[PDB]
């Protein structure tokens, strides 16, 4: 009708990709607080009925796989999808605990013609990161 | 038959090109202020409607503090991109 | 005191990186299907709620036709970016 | 409160930038249909109460000025803002009837700390254009 169909047996699956400690190489500072989030989060989607699987500090070649591991999967009886990513980042780029990785390739598996069981269902991506290096000095 | 790139919804922690903030004791501004809304309106509102109050609760009641000249007194404003072709109501 | 880049709302005619379609007799898919919604729900709905039905009426009932192999049978899906920190109701 | 304040004496101002014929140089095809839009549009925001001013085929150095012409202006008693741009384009770039122009610089004047009377009011930008050269083959 107007609003999505959310009365499937399984609300979905909420994988959260908690990345915090970065390979000295990457040179990315260790994000302090990330943990407080991942918990307040896991607890949140637990109350809405999602199959939350938390993975920590995953290199770039690792988030990409999990993803193909996640796209290929019968989400048939699943009502929706949620991917929460917490890490460092640039614009369009997210960070691995070893090296920066292109966002496009990630979200792609779940594309209408690639992830067909999720087709028609809402792919809800929550990104928590640095889209650059600009500051908001604020007016008023 | 639909557009592949559809139904996708991305909630960025800040505005494009900008930095995203984080508390060392509570964590992200964006993440804490988000869960807290789904804490109250997970069954009262739609979702864009939630995500919008989340936008205010982060644009209104959050302001950086720091001993640094540059990293002090800075604001943040989330980014709600949506391709969804329908409404959403978790319940 | 608020975030400068806030309250800004951008309604793109398609998804990033993609083409935008146009009819030579009615014009844009995105523009005709948009005005038509504000024609009905300019005082019934909010705006994201409008912009979303606009998303469907363009992702659902619009499909390219052409004698070209490449420029034929192509779809389109709008992009609703929002920083608004409140709701909108024209009236 | 929760919803914006729209009970100001003047709903706003809806400038539409109808660009159609492109300088042979630009090499941009003449957009047929653009006109049907600009009319169905001007008529639309006329019914919602906006001060709609339609400008046609404006080069890049022309849209930018109008804009500083529009940012600098007492929008004090105005409730909101709407800029409808119809033209060719790339990603992040819009087109002039002479040369491509960066979107950032356009929207910037109306930024909270640059366009202060509009501050707190919704800057509603509607862009009608080519964010690249990708096609949606469609699944289902
Ligand atoms: C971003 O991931 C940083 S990306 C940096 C970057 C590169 F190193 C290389 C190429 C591109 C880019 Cl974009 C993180 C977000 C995250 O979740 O990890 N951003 C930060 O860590 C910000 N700093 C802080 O959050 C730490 C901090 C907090 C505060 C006070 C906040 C508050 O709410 O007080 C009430 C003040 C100062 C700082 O330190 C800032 C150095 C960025 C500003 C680095
Ligand atoms: C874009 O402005 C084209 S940007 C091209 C470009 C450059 F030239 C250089 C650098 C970057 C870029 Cl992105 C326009 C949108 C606009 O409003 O002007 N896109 C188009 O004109 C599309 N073509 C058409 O709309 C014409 C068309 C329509 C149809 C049928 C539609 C329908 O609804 O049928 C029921 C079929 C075929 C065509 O022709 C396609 C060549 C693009 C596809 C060019």
């Amino acid at each position: 009708d107007n609003s999505y169909k959310m009365d499937y047996p399984e609300m979905g699956l909420c994988i959260i990709i908690n990345n915090k400690n970065f390979h000295k190489s990457t040179g990315m500072t260790s994000r302090s607080g990330t943990d407080v989030d991942a918990a307040n989060l896991r607890e949140t989607f637990r109350n809405l009925k999602y199959e939350v699987r938390n993975k920590n500090d995953l290199t770039r070649e690792e988030i990409v796989e999990l993803m193909r591991d996640v796209s290929k999967e019968d989400h048939s009886k699943r009502s929706s999808f949620v991917c929460v990513l917490l890490s460092h980042g640039e614009e369009g780029i997210i960070f691995g605990t070893n090296g920066p990785v292109d966002l496009k390739k990630i979200t792609n598996f779940f594309r209408g013609d690639r992830c067909r069981s999720l087709t028609g269902k809402p792919k809800l991506f929550i990104i928590q990161a640095c889209r650059g290096t600009e500051l908001d000095c604020g007016i008023e | 038959k639909i557009p592949v790139e559809a139904d996708f919804l991305y909630a960025y922690s800040t505005a494009p090109g900008y930095y995203s903030w984080r508390n060392s004791k509570d964590g992200s501004w964006f993440i804490q202020s988000l869960c807290a809304m789904l804490k109250q309106y997970a069954d009262k509102l739609e979702f864009m409607h939630i995500l919008t109050r989340v936008n205010r609760k982060v644009a209104t009641e959050f302001e950086s503090f720091s001993f640094d000249a540059t990293f002090h007194a800075k604001k943040q404003i989330p980014c709600i991109v949506s391709m969804l072709t329908k409404e959403l109501y978790f319940y």
